[PDB]
């Protein structure tokens, strides 16, 4: 299949309680490896999976190092941010940062990210292209001037075309047994009668590894988009997720209706029927 | 400014009385990140319950797993108790084996 | 792996 590795920081200010509180955690595709928080007894990279474990002690006081030299400038970036935006010191903020890279099944970029985001609403974006800004206001702009100024998008692209790369395949690699082994849904329709004259049929799939997945009601063999109550997919806790669709059909009826199941761990799209 | 969450509760594995499973409140789609939750059991709330550290989805919303070791019976009612910033008053989301 | 030390908005 194709993979992502991405990074997420969330720095949140909280005056009157202490310096603003930073948190890191990096994703390959649905697994989280890793870990930091500037509130942990010892606030260090910590890992949160089996095959990065066997990472040697260099590599844990380097990934430490970069993310206490972040929380720094993360703290920097909220006060930052309450300059640019005339804002008071009395409020709690967010700023959030997702970044990384896609590889496809060779191993090769295809696509690479560095952005942000200042309490929930966008602030500055690295274009697709890796050499350019999309600022989302005024304030932003000021960050992208400063960025171009010292040549910021430059060092994501040597990073997000060499490092990430690089480490995502090592890391593919030593995770191989779990992080290229995608597990299919389990899957059964449930039949639960609501009036006398109508039913709810629900299509459920459960332990399913990775992610993302598609399930659809059709009635006659068209899409019941509008129809169809669709529940976000959700962890299970043990690495793998859960997702239903449902459709409230009338009694008698349950035979017009089946569901569509399709996710990578598969070899089929599956159709499915309620059966007695 | 301001995201309210999206609240499930259900078991790790099919529901299935006298053994021992997994019990989940999932958090979700929610900004700020501060939230407090609370599995519910008959009422009282569930001690030492664990949750995931912080991530958030595409659109920058947060997203939180709470979860406790559990053995469902026939009596034993259970719900998730969540409260956040967009609630004026607590949120109870009841456990349902079938959802 | 992550990229360096992060830059200042």
């Amino acid at each position: 299949g194709s993979h992502s590795m991405r990074y997420f920081y969330t720095a949140m200010s909280r005056p009157g309680r202490g310096e603003p509180r930073f948190i890191t955690v990096g994703y390959v595709d649905d697994t989280l490896f890793v870990r930091f928080d500037s509130d942990a007894t010892s606030p260090r990279k910590e890992p949160r999976a089996p095959w990065i474990e066997q990472e040697g002690p260099e590599y844990w006081d380097r990934e430490t190092q970069i993310s206490k030299t972040n929380t720094q400038t993360y703290r920097e970036n909220l006060r930052t941010a309450l300059r640019y935006y005339n804002q008071s010191e009395a409020g709690s903020h967010i700023i959030q940062r997702m970044y990384g890279c896609d590889v496809g099944p060779d191993g090769r970029l295809l696509r690479g990210y560095d952005q942000d985001a200042y309490d929930g609403k966008d602030y500055i974006a690295l274009n697709e292209d890796l050499s350019s800004w999309t600022a989302a206001d005024t304030a932003a702009q000021i960050t992208q001037r400063k960025w171009e100024a010292a040549r910021v998008a430059e060092q994501d692209r040597a990073y997000l075309e060499g490092l990430c790369v690089e480490s995502l395949r090592r890391y593919l690699e030593n995770g191989k047994e779990t992080l290229q082994r995608a597990d299919p849904p389990k899957t059964h329709v449930t039949h639960h009668p609501i009036s006398d004259h109508e039913v709810t049929l629900r299509c459920w799939a459960l332990g399913f590894y990775p992610a993302e997945i598609t399930l659809t009601w059709q009635r006659d063999g068209e899409d019941q988009t509008q129809d169809t109550e669709l529940v976000e997919t959700r962890p299970a806790g043990d690495r793998t997720f859960q997702k239903w669709a449902a459709v409230v059909v009338p009694s008698g009826e349950e035979q017009r209706y089946t569901c569509h199941v399709q996710h990578e761990g598969l070899p089929k799209p599956l159709t499915l029927r309620w059966e007695p | 400014i301001q995201r309210t969450p999206k609240i499930q509760v259900y078991s790790r594995h099919p529901a299935e009385n006298g053994k021992s499973n997994f019990l989940n409140c999932y958090v979700s789609g929610f900004h700020p990140s501060d939230i407090e939750v609370d599995l519910l059991k008959n009422g009282e709330r569930i001690e030492k319950v664990e949750h995931s550290d912080l991530s958030f989805s595409k659109d920058w919303s947060f997203y939180l797993l709470y979860y406790t070791e559990f053995t469902p019976t026939e009596k034993d009612e259970y719900a998730c108790r969540v409260n956040h910033v967009t609630l004026s008053q607590p949120k109870i989301v009841k456990w349902d084996r079938d959802m | 792996e992550e990229a360096g030390a992060a830059f200042s908005f």
